[PDB]
């Protein structure tokens, strides 16, 4: 219907959307919303018409768009990524819950199918350099900077790949699926560095400390 | 005379059962030395 | 010394127990947040609320959040610190209609119990015990 | 009505006293 | 919402939970290695120290709770005196038939003894 | 009086006023203050039903007014 | 605590038959 | 040797209950055509006190304040909700259902709610008994103009409520709560034919509630029941207690008393449905014709003041004639009493013929018979819950008459 | 028993706090033979 | 001990229960009057041990040290038959009454009449006082040596630096049981890292914070990795795996408290 | 002298007596709460409101219901003050746990 690609960033509009052909995508700060058109897959977004509202909230406002958007229908995969707020509420009540666990998300992942293709057809993978960010504390939407590393170029075998994504969803690099590293080394990576560092600023105030080896 | 005896069984599934024996009458020390025996042959 | 002084302690209230549900009063200690003079602890707003009982309605807007001798909850509480809630009104030992005795309501919650203090209760002689004991 | 309309850390100040044990609710006409 | 399949037989909707919820399949799960710490938990009356508690739940006062008990005690004991005192004790008995009466079934006065005892004049000996 | 008042708030019928004023009217006559002043005391810090009337009152005050010893005058 | 608030017709004429 | 020799209900329907501190005992659920039921699933033994048969925690409720200002308990509404502003525009005396319909919207609503689920086993549109979901046909077979106007006054109302809350402005929130006015009927519906008032303790504060209560409102209507309800307000659970000393057998329904001292037609607008055993039921006599209270008591064994009617069931024996039709024309039959006076057989048969002519009189006022009535709802396959509702209850009333001639009979025959 | 998993310390401050809960949640009764479970919980391994 | 227990020398039991003891003899037809049950009392006859045992089931008695500084200075425990000459206590009371092992002594008193019994059962029994009136802080918290064992048990992994010599440029178990199975067997130690599959909901402790590193596959399939456990989740599925790293000291706290509560709620 | 008739006791006791109890209070908690005691805010004002539940008739105020000296409860001090015009005359007294 409406078109909002160039309009105002944060600007709110004077209508009330029709939220049965939009994609409503709840984050943490806001609902993040993309106009949907039809299909039995639900799994295909028009991003030419975007508002974000606040949770919960009928005030519509184009969000913020810090990149080029499609303009043909493209079919996408969504994911969200965050963390998980497990709480220890005060118990006032008889038998209020020892624990309260939410999903916190910060942002959601949209990864196009790869020529637009349908998740039942067996020839089905994903396009990892197809990928576009919505984030919840800036009520915005970009596109990721995908960093391509295994042979190939444009033309490859797009089973083969894994994507990685790391420094708070910033991060993104496709490698090949046999390199893929192990969670344990993952920890284990960061649980080196850091007490590399810590222990390095603990000793740091002795003062035979630029005679000394780390060993 | 030294004897035993199964004093419970149980079933509760297929891949869980249970049971509860009985050894008496014993002397001072012996009956601590078998438990700790027979605990680590049904272990390993 | 200590000995001496959880003796004296206490005496002076060893005649004080639970004897009535509600004296009836309608004076209330009142507990405000905000004071222009130092920007008050937290911690302490809480601890001293938690237990007593209220001796008005608390309102936000045109909605009433607390209601009038109803227990002060840790939910209650953060609701009050959370909006600009600046007045509380509280049922203490200073605001009840006696000095003989004490009613469950100017008391409070049992310090043990979890629910209201029960009638009956020698709570002068666990005030007198709980402050000399540390002594 | 006389002693109504004449009283109309607690300060030092009687009135600023009597004003103060209005808004804390401990004494009001 | 009424329709009879011709035949005399009303067909009717049944109702159904038609949603899902996660609390069913994490909760109803049963630990297997409790065999031990059950029996233990009954042979030293810890169920007596739960009964105590659920009937201390209808009670608005304690005090009132202890001395019912004690006078319905004390009617056990004047109306049949040779039944109590050894392996029956009347507080106990008035705990549980005060169980009992709400459907609850429990070993009367709690009474129990042990089964290994080998033979008369042997005494348990605790291990401390 | 006072045991069909027991047995009556063990039925579960509490008493109000009406019955408390009308126990009142013969603790009045006792020569012991005390009595009327503990009746008044249950009264005074009980129900809404319970409530003091000025029937009540007048019954206090004549029991503490009429005395046998001691001064009354502060407690009136 | 626990002391707070202190704590023959019909017979001899049945019938005849 | 052991060798030689009505439906359940849906387990999840007590499994999410039970997951959540819901607790029966010595009851199961089962669910038949007419709808939900709480049956003995065993032996339950009269013991000295009361029994526990059910407990439902606090937290599962959806309870409001049936006294002004409106607060909620637990606060399931946020601050700032709009739904608190439609609810706190009500009439506080006569509008506490529509309070209660608001909530229950609400409550459905909310995704970590209770009621989310529980809400799959409340009544259907097409399956509640209420009235409110009457239409002019149905209503029309109540034989009762004062019914008829009732059940119209309360639907515009509750109309005239939703039009006025639910316009084209409200906001998502709202709308998304009732999106047309026969869900917000359905939901007045629930509330008037499910909700208990109580007065219940929470912590220091003693008030009246209007609560929407999980697994006992499933308890059924009757004026002698079995069960009754208490709140055990230390730990804020709500007790369903088997009467002390009460045997109930297997398979024997457990129910509770609704409302006591109410005639069949209030049982008709508030819960939509009526007895014809209610102890309550007024027939309108000229009065000039009366009979003896005490010989009619003593004829039936009908003892107690007239609050406490009650049939003694032993001397009877096997009675089955005497029950509350017997005493509810008790209550409404002309009578006079003068101490010890005896009544004169001669006076007293020419009263019961008047009065029996008085009553053939009212069945001859309606169009059909009982019997007629019954055939047409063995014969009936394509009619409403209400319809069938109606039928019944003029079913009912055609009953009592006939109850009320009946013992008439009787009690001249056994007068001498 | 909806229990929240400790996964990192269990000190003075951490049992004594996580005591406090189990009372208000489970009561005092059940709490009673946590408290002996635990125990001999951290005899056992002490 | 349980916590509502405690021992009773012989003679001690046989000096307060003496009147008890002798209604038990009487009773049962073991001896003719008062002056024999007390002559047989006297001699240490076997069975008079028989019947003291009998006479104490279901009595409590109330244990008291010298300084009552408050009111838990003086509890109520069920008493029973203990060898040698000294009173065995509970650990977990001995801050209540501010009592050590190095030289310290009680008073024990036995509640007669059935009311002071109902009193000592029902008020004075040290599960139903687990509060502090004071400030209502708990009283019978684990300390020194149990508190020393659950910090060493739930004391987890050793990590970065002290756990591998060079930057790193773990078994996997279906359920607790075979972990703790496996540590029992000697095949892992107690604090060495392993991966614990999870069927329950999210439920463990850990800082608020976003996957370290996510692995997503272009079938559908990505795996989130955090700091102290493991999601898989699909888009084409609504399957959700959950992978715990911990130890077998955390599982072993977890498994202690949860069959705790579980054995009590079967026992009864 | 700014308030006569019992105005100028009553409000002059309550103020006083309402200012006593803060500081009283205060006071006992700062020394407990430095050697890391801690006790509940009842307990203390269990012992405090028996300190400051007394006024003292003043010299001047004669009467056939009170004398001069007299050590009476606070509560019973108000009641009478608007009751009888008869020289009710008091002013807070803090009387020690003694
Ligand atoms: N004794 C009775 N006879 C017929 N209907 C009854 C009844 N008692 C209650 N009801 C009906 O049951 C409703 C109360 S909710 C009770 C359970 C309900 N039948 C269900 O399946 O969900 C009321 O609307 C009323 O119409
Ligand atoms: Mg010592
Ligand atoms: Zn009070």
């Amino acid at each position: 219907f409406i078109s909002t690609q160039g309009w105002d960033s944060e600007m709110v509009v004077d209508y009330r959307i029709n939220e049965d052909e939009f994609h409503k995508i709840s984050l943490l700060d806001c609902d993040f919303f993309i106009r949907k058109p039809p299909d039995p897959d639900n799994d295909v977004y028009d991003f030419r018409e975007m508002y974000v509202t606040p949770p919960d909230t009928d005030i519509y406002s184009v969000p913020r768009v810090l990149a080029p958007m499609p303009q043909k229908y493209i079919r996408c995969a969504m994911s969200d990524y965050g963390c998980y707020d497990v709480t220890e509420p005060p118990i006032d009540a008889p038998r209020d819950p020892l624990y309260k666990s939410e999903r916190e998300i910060s942002k959601v992942f949209l990864t196009k199918h790869y020529r637009n293709r349908r998740l039942n057809d067996p020839e089905f993978v994903l396009d990892f350099e197809e990928i576009y960010v919505i984030d919840s504390k800036t009520k915005s939407i970009t596109r990721a900077r995908v960093l391509v590393t295994v042979p190939g170029g444009r033309k490859r075998d797009r089973k083969d790949d894994l994507l990685v994504i790391r420094d708070n969803g910033n991060s993104f690099k496709i490698i090949h699926v046999g390199e893929r590293d192990d969670p344990t080394t993952v920890i284990e990576r960061e649980e080196w560095t850091k007490t590399r560092e810590d222990m390095e600023k603990h000793l740091r105030k002795l003062r035979d400390f630029s005679v000394s080896n780390w060993f | 005379t030294l004897q035993w005896k199964c004093v419970e069984s149980r079933r509760d599934s297929k891949r869980l059962y249970y049971g509860r024996f009985i050894l008496s009458p014993l002397m001072k020390g012996q009956a601590d030395t078998i438990g700790i025996a027979m605990r680590r042959a049904l272990l390993g | 010394d200590a000995g001496y002084l959880t003796r004296r302690l206490v005496e002076v209230v060893q005649h004080i127990v639970v004897r009535r549900t509600d004296c009836g009063t309608i004076r209330g200690i009142s507990v405000s947040p905000r004071n222009k003079s130092r920007m008050m602890s937290e911690r302490i707003f809480i601890q001293t609320l938690i237990g007593r009982v209220l001796a008005d309605d608390i309102y936000i807007g045109s909605r009433c959040v607390a209601f009038r001798n109803q227990d002060l909850g840790i939910g209650l509480v953060n609701r009050f610190i959370t909006f600009g809630t600046q007045s509380i009104s509280i049922r203490t030992p200073f605001t009840c209609r006696s000095t003989s005795w004490i009613c469950r309501l100017c008391y409070g919650r049992s310090p043990t119990h979890g629910d209201l203090v029960e009638l009956g209760e020698a709570v002068g002689i666990i005030a007198g015990q709980s402050i000399g004991e540390p002594g | 009505e006389f002693w109504k309309r004449r009283f109309l850390w607690f300060p030092e100040e009687p009135f600023e006293a009597f004003k103060e044990m209005r808004e804390r609710k401990v004494f009001d006409v | 919402g009424i329709q009879r399949d011709d035949n005399g037989r009303r067909i009717w909707r049944r109702r159904t939970l038609t949603k899902k919820d996660d609390m069913l399949r994490y909760k109803l799960q049963r630990v297997p290695f409790v065999e031990e710490q059950v029996r233990k938990i009954k042979e030293v009356g810890k169920v007596m120290t739960m009964d105590i508690e659920r009937l201390l739940l209808s009670e608005d006062n304690r005090f009132e709770f202890v001395n019912s008990v004690a006078a319905e005690a004390t009617e056990y004991v004047e109306k049949n005196r040779d039944e109590y005192g050894g392996t029956k004790k009347a507080i106990f008995h008035v705990l549980s038939n005060r169980v009992n009466d709400l459907g609850f079934d429990r070993p009367e006065a709690y009474a129990e003894s042990d089964p290994y005892k080998p033979g008369p004049g042997y005494l348990k000996e605790y291990y401390t | 009086a006072l045991d069909i008042s027991y047995e009556m708030e063990a039925a579960g019928r509490f008493a109000t006023t009406f019955h408390f004023n009308c126990l009142l009217s013969v603790q009045a006559t006792c020569g012991i203050p005390e009595v009327a002043y503990a009746t008044f005391e249950n009264m005074e810090y009980g129900e809404d039903f319970m409530k003091p009337d000025t029937e009540t009152y007048n019954w206090v005050i004549q029991a503490y007014t009429r005395a046998d010893s001691y001064d009354r005058v502060q407690d009136v | 605590g626990t002391g707070f608030n202190k704590g023959d017709i019909l017979f001899y004429h049945r019938e005849f038959c | 040797f052991p060798l030689f020799q009505l439906e359940s209900a849906d387990p999840d329907f007590y499994k999410i209950g039970y997951v959540r501190r819901v607790r029966a005992y010595g009851v199961e659920f089962k669910e038949g055509p007419d709808g939900f039921g709480i049956y003995a699933s065993k032996d339950i033994e009269p013991r000295r006190r009361a029994r526990v048969i059910m407990e439902i925690p606090h937290e599962l409720m959806i309870t409001i304040r049936q006294k002004h200002p409106w607060m909620f308990f637990p606060d399931i509404v946020p601050i700032g909700h709009p739904i608190f502003d439609i609810i706190n525009s009500t009439d506080p005396e006569r509008d506490w259902d529509l309070r209660l319909a608001c909530l229950l919207l609400f409550s459905f609503d909310r995704e970590d709610h209770f009621w989310r689920l529980y809400g799959d086993f409340l009544p259907a549109a097409d399956e509640c008994s209420s009235l409110l979901l009457a239409t002019e046909e149905d209503l029309a077979e109540l034989q009762d103009p004062q019914l008829v106007s009732t059940i119209r006054q309360q639907q515009k109302r509750v109309l005239e409520f939703w039009e006025k809350n639910w316009h084209s402005g409200v906001p998502l929130k709202i709308k998304r709560l009732a999106e047309d006015a026969e869900r917000f009927i359905w939901a007045v519906s629930i509330a008037q034919t499910r909700c208990i008032s109580m007065k219940t303790r929470i912590g220091a504060l003693v008030q009246d509630l209007n609560m929407m209560i999980p697994y006992a409102d499933m308890l059924n209507h009757s004026f002698e029941p079995n069960c009754f309800l208490h709140w055990r307000p230390k730990d804020r659970i709500l007790e369903v207690m088997s009467n002390a000393g009460q045997a109930i057998k297997k398979g024997e329904e457990m129910t509770i008393n609704y409302m006591p001292g109410q005639k069949n037609n209030m049982l008709m607008e508030r819960y939509g449905f009526s007895t014809p055993v209610n102890p309550w039921d007024a027939i309108p006599f000229s009065g000039d014709s009366r009979i003896h209270l005490n010989s009619f008591l003593s004829v039936f064994n009908i003892f107690g003041l007239p609050e406490e009617y009650y049939h003694d069931s032993e001397l009877s024996g096997d009675d089955s004639f005497v029950d509350g039709a017997v005493i509810a024309a008790a209550r409404t039959l002309p009578t006079w009493s003068d101490i010890d006076l005896p009544p004169i057989p001669s006076a007293e048969r020419k009263a019961v013929k008047e009065l029996q002519d008085e009553c053939r009189k009212m069945l001859a006022e309606y169009p059909t018979t009982s019997e007629q009535d019954q055939k047409l709802l063995d014969s009936l396959s394509e009619a409403r819950t209400t319809f069938a509702t109606a039928v019944k209850y003029r079913m009912h009333r055609k009953m009592f008459i006939g109850k009320i001639i009946k013992a008439l009979d009787i009690y001249q025959e056994r007068l001498l | 028993a909806n229990l929240v998993f400790h996964n990192k310390v269990i000190d003075g401050t951490a049992i004594k706090r996580l005591i406090s809960r189990l009372i208000d949640h489970f009561g005092m009764a059940y709490t009673s033979h946590i408290l002996d479970q635990v125990k001999t919980l951290g005899f056992q391994q002490a | 001990l349980s916590l509502h227990r405690c021992g009773l020398p012989r003679e001690i039991a046989i000096e307060l229960f003496q009147t008890f003891v002798i209604r038990g003899l009487i009773r049962q037809h073991l001896a003719s009057n008062i002056g024999v049950a007390k002559s047989q009392i006297r001699e240490k006859k076997p069975i008079v041990w028989e019947i003291l045992q009998e006479v104490m089931q279901g009595h409590p008695v109330l244990l008291n040290r010298a300084p009552t500084l408050h009111r838990l200075g003086i509890q109520s425990f069920q008493p029973i038959l203990v060898e040698g000459r000294t009173i065995c206590l509970h650990p977990l009371v001995c801050k209540g009454f501010n009592a050590d092992f190095d030289g310290d002594q009680m008073a024990v008193h036995v509640p007669l009449s059935l009311e002071a019994q109902a009193e000592a059962r029902l008020l004075m029994f040290s599960h139903m006082n687990l509060l502090s009136p004071a400030i209502g802080d708990p009283i019978s918290v684990p300390t020194q040596d149990m508190l020393i064992g659950l910090y060493v048990l739930t004391s987890g992994t050793r990590r970065g630096i002290c756990a591998n010599r060079y930057n790193p440029c773990e078994p996997f178990f279906c359920n607790s049981y075979d972990a703790i199975g496996a540590y029992r067997q000697k095949r892992i130690n107690l604090d060495s890292p392993l991966w614990l599959r999870w069927q329950l909901d999210q439920r463990v402790i850990a800082s608020k914070e976003v996957p370290i590193e996510v692995h997503y596959e272009s079938f559908g399939n990505y795996h989130e990795i955090y700091a102290h456990y493991l999601i898989v989740r699909s888009v084409k599925k609504e399957t959700l795996y959950i992978y715990i790293r911990t130890t077998v000291g955390h599982i072993s706290f977890y498994r202690e408290i949860e069959e705790a509560i579980q054995g009590f709620s079967q026992a009864c | 002298r700014i308030l006569g008739i019992p105005w100028g006791f009553l409000i002059g006791a309550e103020l006083t007596i309402v200012q006593s109890r803060i500081s009283l209070v205060n006071k006992i908690q700062k020394v407990y709460r430095s050697q890391g005691v801690q006790i509940h805010n009842r307990h203390i004002e269990i012992i405090v409101r028996q300190i400051t539940s007394k006024v003292l008739v003043s010299e001047e105020g004669m009467s056939n219901v009170f004398l001069p000296g007299e050590l009476i409860g606070l509560l019973r001090a108000e009641r009478t003050g608007r009751a009888l015009e008869e020289a009710i005359c008091y002013r807070a007294v803090l009387l020690g746990i003694t």
